[PDB]
């Protein structure tokens, strides 16, 4: 399962 | 783990492309977030030396700390400031197209969550694209 540059949680 | 330089190059050639991999480095960065400033010197320097497949990777990690790092403080932001455009171009550089294009996807994010103010986004993309 790749990484996603918007997994972090935001904003 | 306690922080070492050498404990995080170890990780460093280690890391890979899976959420896993870069979420897991990511946390223990945040931990150690006090390391900040070394953390970002063994980040470059391994960076460079990394294979061209792997160089988006860092990135990724860099991505990962950064953002998370905007609930604890200003320090990760800082001090990556003053190497992430030298780090965007020189992944630029060192990769072809489909990269660029991850990497613009980064840019892009960045921009919309505000993880850089404009004067350093604007550098940011004069490295991709100019």
């Amino acid at each position: 399962p790749s990484y996603s540059p918007t997994s972090p949680s935001y904003s | 783990s306690a922080f070492s330089e050498a404990a995080l190059e170890k990780k460093l050639s280690e890391l890979s492309n899976s959420q896993q991999s870069v979420q897991t480095l990511s946390l223990w960065l945040i931990h150690h977030r006090k390391h900040s400033r070394p953390i970002v010197t063994v980040w470059e320097r391994e960076l460079r030396k990394a294979k061209p497949n792997r160089k988006l990777t860092f990135l990724y990690l860099a991505n990962d700390v950064i953002q998370n790092s905007k609930r604890k403080g200003p320090e990760f932001t800082k001090d990556f400031a003053p190497v992430i455009v030298e780090a965007f171009k020189h992944v630029s550089s060192e990769t072809d197209e489909s990269c660029k294009k991850h990497l613009g996807r980064v840019l892009s994010i960045w921009e919309e969550r505000s993880v850089y103010e404009n004067d350093v986004l604007e550098q940011l993309k004069q490295a991709l694209y100019g």
